[PDB]
């Protein structure tokens, strides 16, 4: 459980930055 | 762009390089302006909530872990995002201020641009401190290895092998992991087939070495025969891991750090 943390943790990064490269597609 | 160097960096960076990419190459055809200021109050919230999280488990790998690499590597890469969370969060303040900022809906295929490689570079971090770990507990097998070489005795044998199975086993185990992430197919043909070369002979060792263990216990015996064999499995087993550790090794190898 706590060596994927770092990855998980940063997987969401990932996607919340990909939600704001969203409405780029107008 | 960069680097992909695992399956699972690439699959959680590439989507929102993939997105950069066409989100930029199509601008060319004439992709008109537009926006929606509102959904940039929350994405970079949760955006700013996670750059948080990676920072907060990157603080609790930062202080529990004893590589030294790794302290004089990640926190470093704390700041690279840092300045993402803040060159985009600040195209925020030119997308509300002037929505037809052609400099800010382009701080945004930066500053997110920069969110990235700030977690493409937190993740080499942590996945090479990984590879160093695997490295070890190779080097612990082939050390071991070698005191087979004064096993002399039953309980001697039985002291060994009881020993030694499960160091098979936590490498068998993640040189499995480990090659279940590599992206070149010949690497990993390496590892595997090295991998499975030593669990192969492990057997044979601990034969040749009962072999010794007992017919050192039937006089006039064919000792040496037993022992000549026990070493060239050894020397086969050696060779392997080293390969082994080799191969990774190249794959993960240093870059601030001798």
């Amino acid at each position: 459980y706590t060596k994927k943390e770092l990855i998980e943790s940063a997987r969401k990064v990932s996607e919340k930055v990909s939600h704001v490269l969203a409405a780029l597609q107008a | 762009m960069p680097v992909f160097h695992t399956r699972t960096i690439e699959s959680i960076l590439e989507p929102v390089a993939q997105q950069i990419s066409h989100l930029v190459i199509m601008h060319e055809e004439g992709e008109v302006d537009g926006k929606a200021i509102p959904d940039l109050t929350a994405p970079v919230a949760a955006v700013q909530a996670a750059v948080s999280n990676l920072v907060r488990v990157g603080k609790e790998t930062v202080q529990t872990t004893e590589d030294q690499i790794l302290k004089r590597d990640m926190p470093p890469a704390f700041i690279k995002v840092e300045n993402a969370c803040t060159k985009l969060v600040q195209a925020a303040q030119m997308l509300q201020s002037d929505p037809y900022s052609v400099p800010a809906r382009d701080y945004l295929i930066d500053g997110s641009r920069g969110i990235l490689s700030g977690t493409s570079d937190l993740l080499l971090t942590f996945d090479e401190a990984e590879v160093r770990k695997i490295i070890r507990v190779c080097k612990g097998i082939l050390e071991y290895l070698t005191v087979a070489e004064v096993v002399e005795t039953m309980e001697d044998l039985v002291t060994y092998t009881k020993n030694l199975g499960p160091g098979m086993t936590k490498m068998a185990k993640m040189i499995d992991e480990r090659q279940q992430e590599l992206t070149h197919q010949e690497h990993r043909v390496m590892l595997v087939n090295s991998m499975n070369t030593v669990k192969e002979l492990l057997p044979v060792l601990i034969s040749a070495m009962k072999i010794f263990v007992t017919t050192k216990n039937s006089k006039n015996q064919g000792i040496e025969e037993a022992l000549k064999n026990r070493n060239f499995t050894v020397e086969k087993m050696s060779a392997e891991i080293n390969e082994i550790i080799r191969v990774l090794q190249l794959t993960s190898w240093d870059e601030d750090a001798w």
